[PDB]
């Protein structure tokens, strides 16, 4: 390798696990939406019966 | 210099995985959490059947 | 002779200040407690240790 | 006293060259910080039970 | 302004071109913070908008960081105060003073 | 609705609270590496002068360069202290929002 | 007599206040600078210390020093330290520095310099020799002057104080 | 002759370096101003609605 | 038939100065840390320009 | 957002 | 992610799309633009270095 | 009872409180 | 109210505890130090007489 | 009741403390005694000195009244173990009137 | 400037029981008190340079 193309090895090693985390992040906010509305769903129809 | 630049890749490396590890004690949250999610449920289904 | 001399002083004097530095770290570490403000979480700490 | 132990990883680790040990202190701290996080589990075990 | 009778000499105190002729009475027209000064930490415009807008923090010029809330919660009990983060002691300063960050119960359940 | 008006205030400051965090961990990286960067200035005045000493009589003669490599180790000396202080006031004021965030998620 | 604040960070003194602990401590001092090269005063810890070699004499050269002082007191400004510029006595040297400062660095003549500093300080009395020094920097930044030198019966004294001169 | 070279080099010097600090403090200020008023104006937003 | 549990009993008055006072405490420490992080960087590049 | 007690739109992962 | 759910994205390294002007004209930027400000710090050092 | 202004560990002392000032060793 | 100002009362003695603490810990320091400084000038006066 | 049991918790916490706080100012008054010893057998070496050495000069200036600050150090935490011990004996009579009244 | 000017204007039309001073309205008054603020110290730095 020469300097140039070593530096960005290493850049875009921590861009593939920085990536992650925000595809991580958008899990953790949809799966909590999740928990929030089978609660809210679940209580309105055991209201209905 | 070549140990110089050695030490500056090092940090943003061993920076990143901070919020790695971070993340993945995030994610290990809500997954125990769900996976709690599952258990109760079968309350409300025990007293609909 | 002049020469050896002082290669040797030179030598001796760099373990002298490497051991002033790391004095002063351990002294700081030591005087850290649990009400200080300087505190902040490293993880990785535990893991990765050289 | 985790974030205690932990910054005191961080800067023993910035010890130079030399004098960086696998002294007593160091396994201890990292004892310190297993065994505090086996507690913060137990303590979060019992929550829940409450 | 010159009038007629004084006479020529006294029409030379107001300079006009052709550009002014035609304005009625004719003669020319005559004639709290600032961050231009310096200031340091605690002092800022920010400060100077913390007592008038809706918050009320007053400083106490003898400890620069603490703050003193117009709308206390209990004014029958000694007063309470609101710490500024940062800053800086000499000399000790002894005084144990109520700082408060919200109103409700010792230990809550959520925390 | 004044259960709702006031939580979605504590949401908003909650939001605008973890980007300061985040962003002022950003200059306690930077103040830490340049107060490192300084004690390595102050290694090269020490280094120069022990040097400068190995002169002998007429060579041993004083000079502009002694005195101003004198004024230069007291002076970079100062500025470390200065930094030092420095740092240790952000790393409070990071303390002081931890707290507080923690308080603003407690009732939310 | 005692500590006159100029500025935010400035401050005008004698020797003997200078040499007081409780006044450095209590306005959080970090710089004190030493006109005079006659005085000595005790060293203190936390102050790092300057001093500008010069006499009290018609023939003294303060122009050297006009600018680079000025420039040590702003740089001091913005790493949020305070300087004291103290004299033998307070009256004359210290101050014409003060003079110096305030020109390049506000905006203002020499005229509004001095009227700011006679306020503030009441005992200020530039010596002559250092007049014209003041009066050759005015022409350097603004090309105009407003304090002239003119010759009175007494002899050589700059035009603010010709009237009580006359009298 | 000699007092005279060394009065213009350091003339040169003191112009030259009061020049770059300015510089460089502006860079930060226009920066800040810049990031300030964007943070005013979105809070202002919020209220109205 | 009206029974209560023997905890803290605030009035619409408390409630209201614990939302506000804990609103204006975050609404003067993000200035506070924002004037911190500003000096510091003026400082900073004082004393890296003065060393060179 | 959208306020805990009135949830009722699922997340767009899920169609 | 390493299950059923597993798809294929083909991504943008950033060297192509970025905002590499520094001038005084692209200067204040955004707060939209995570420019690689590591990769910028390592190559500004290393353009002058090879100077 | 109002006890977050009477407890004896309320009142922490304001300003910084003789916050770490240490010279460097040696 | 007793145990509220027994309570109280510890409090400030351990202000002056730990203020103690530093104060003392700072002095014996700096009079240890000034002392091998006033020994070390002392041991180059006495030598450079020797030779 | 329960506010008897509360106050009587915090109580408990901080009397403890104060027992450790008078442990570590005895603690430190032997460890002040070994340099305090060295400084002695230093002044002992100083009057061995023969001829014109024999000297009050900057070392024994600054030795002595070395001496004598570590003397007033030690009966400074001396002093600050009584008044420490009495109102850790207050607090316990606190105690045992908290506890009758519960 | 001009925008928050702009807000300040359409506000002042709000019918009589609706003429309230709100926190928005006070926000509003002190953005354009502190946009003021920010050209002075622009101006300012542009005669020093």
């Amino acid at each position: 390798s020469v300097p140039e193309t070593w530096a960005k090895f290493t850049d875009d090693n921590v861009l593939r696990s920085q990536s992650e985390r925000a595809a991580s992040a958008k899990l953790r906010e949809e799966t909590e939406n999740l928990l929030i509305v089978t609660a809210n769903e679940m209580w309105n129809q055991f209201n209905k019966v | 210099e070549r140990v110089n630049d050695l030490a500056f890749w090092k940090s943003e490396i061993t920076h990143e995985l901070d919020e790695m590890i971070g993340e993945t004690n995030a994610l290990t949250d809500i997954k125990r959490r769900l996976e709690r999610g599952l258990i109760e449920t079968e309350g409300p289904l025990q007293v609909s059947r | 002779q002049i020469r050896l001399n002082r290669e040797h002083k030179e030598s001796c004097e760099m373990n002298w200040s490497d051991k002033v530095e790391v004095y002063n770290i351990d002294d700081t570490c030591s005087r850290y407690t649990n009400e200080s403000t300087q505190v902040q979480f490293y993880p990785h700490s535990s893991k990765f240790e050289e | 006293p985790l974030r205690v132990a932990q910054t005191r990883l961080y800067q023993r680790s910035h010890r130079p060259n030399v004098e960086l040990c696998r002294d007593n202190a160091q396994f201890r701290l990292l004892s310190e910080v297993e065994e505090l996080n086996m507690s913060l589990r137990a303590l979060k075990e019992k929550l829940q039970d409450a | 302004n010159p009038k007629l009778e004084e006479g020529y000499p006294a029409f030379r105190r107001p300079y006009m071109t052709a550009l002014d002729l035609g304005v009625p009475g004719f003669f020319p027209p005559q004639e709290r913070f600032t961050t231009t000064c310096h200031y340091a930490y605690p002092a800022s415009l920010a400060l100077y908008l913390a007592q008038q807008d809706p918050y009320w923090l007053h400083q106490r010029a003898d400890f620069p960081c603490l703050m003193e809330p117009e709308r206390q919660p209990a004014p029958e009990v000694g007063k309470g105060y609101l710490l500024l983060p940062g800053c800086l002691c000499d000399h000790h300063q002894r005084v144990k003073v109520p700082i408060l960050n919200r109103w409700g119960p010792l230990m809550p359940f959520y925390q | 609705r004044e259960m709702e008006s006031f939580y979605s205030e504590l949401k908003w400051q909650e939001k605008n609270t973890l980007e300061e965090i985040a962003e002022l961990q950003g200059d306690i990286r930077r103040l830490e590496e340049d107060l490192r960067r300084k004690m390595m200035n102050l290694k090269l005045a020490h280094t120069r002068l022990e040097s400068r000493t190995y002169r002998s009589n007429v060579e041993l003669c004083r000079d502009q360069t002694q005195y101003g490599l004198i004024d230069e180790v007291h002076q970079l000396e100062a500025t470390i202290n200065t930094m030092k202080q420095k740092l240790a006031q952000t790393q409070n004021a990071l303390d002081a929002l931890f707290k507080h965030l923690a308080r603003i998620q407690a009732d939310i | 007599y005692g500590l006159s604040q100029i500025t935010a960070s400035l401050f005008i003194s004698n020797s003997a206040v200078a040499n007081d602990k409780l006044t450095l401590s209590n306005n959080h001092i970090t710089t004190i600078i030493n006109v005079s090269a006659e005085v000595v005063n005790t060293f203190f810890e936390d102050i790092q210390y300057v001093q500008v070699p010069v006499s009290d004499a018609p023939n003294s050269y303060l122009y050297d020093f006009f600018d680079p002082i000025a420039d040590h007191i702003h740089g001091v400004e913005m790493r949020n330290g305070r300087t004291l510029l103290h004299c033998a006595a307070g009256v004359s040297r210290s101050a014409t520095l003060c003079l110096a400062y305030l020109m390049k660095y506000h905006n203002m003549t020499l005229l509004d310099a001095h009227t700011w500093t006679k306020t503030c300080r009441p005992i200020i009395r530039p010596n002559n020799g250092f007049w014209e020094q003041l009066i050759h920097y005015e022409f350097k930044l603004f090309s105009r002057n407003t304090v002239r030198m003119i010759y009175s019966p007494i002899g050589l004294i700059p035009n603010i104080y010709e009237k009580e001169a006359y009298l | 002759w000699y007092r005279s070279n060394l009065v213009s080099f350091q003339e040169s010097n003191s112009s030259r370096h009061n020049s770059e600090r300015l510089r460089v403090d502006t860079s930060r200020l226009i920066q800040d101003k810049y990031q300030q008023i964007r943070k005013t104006q979105a809070h202002s937003t919020q209220n109205l609605g | 038939t009206l029974s209560f549990k023997p905890s803290e009993r605030y009035r619409l008055s408390d409630w209201r100065t614990n939302s506000y006072l804990l609103s204006t405490n975050a609404e003067r420490q993000r200035d506070a840390s924002h004037q911190i992080r500003q000096e510091a960087r003026i400082l900073r590049n004082e004393t890296n320009n003065q060393i060179v | 957002d959208r306020f805990p007690h009135r949830n009722l739109t699922h997340s767009l992962s899920l169609p | 992610p390493m299950g059923r759910d597993a798809a294929g994205q083909v991504w943008f390294t950033g060297l192509t799309n970025s905002e590499p002007g520094d001038a005084w004209y692209k200067l204040p930027r955004a707060l939209d633009t995570p420019y690689r400000e590591a990769h910028t710090r390592w190559h500004g050092c290393f353009q002058s270095r090879q100077r | 009872t109002a006890q977050l202004l009477t407890d004896p560990s309320v009142q922490k002392s304001p300003c910084s409180v003789l916050s770490p000032m240490t010279k460097p060793k040696f | 109210r007793h145990a509220q100002n027994m309570r109280a009362n510890s409090i400030r003695l351990r202000e002056e505890a730990e203020h103690l603490f530093e104060t003392l810990s700072d002095q014996m320091w700096k009079q240890f130090t000034n002392t091998n400084l006033a020994f070390n000038a002392r041991i180059s006066e006495e030598t450079d007489v020797k030779n | 009741k329960s506010e008897l049991c509360y106050e009587l918790d915090r109580l408990l916490t901080e009397n403890s403390s104060m027992d450790t706080l008078k442990r570590r100012l005895e603690c430190a008054a032997e460890e002040v005694n070994c340099p305090l010893q060295v400084a002695l057998e230093c002044l002992y070496n100083r009057e061995k000195r023969i001829g014109i050495d024999l000297v009050h000069d900057n070392v024994e200036k600054n030795l002595i009244r070395e001496v004598d600050l570590l003397k007033c150090c030690q009966d400074q935490m001396r002093k600050l173990a009584k008044r420490i011990d009495f109102q850790i004996r207050d607090n316990r009579d606190a105690q045992h009137s908290l506890e009758r009244d519960i | 400037l001009k925008v928050a000017q702009t807000r300040l204007d359409e506000r002042t039309r709000r019918p009589n029981v609706e003429l309230c001073r709100d926190m928005a309205q006070l926000r509003l008054v002190n953005e354009v008190y502190e946009v003021d603020e920010t050209i002075q110290t622009l101006q300012q730095r542009l005669r020093d340079s």
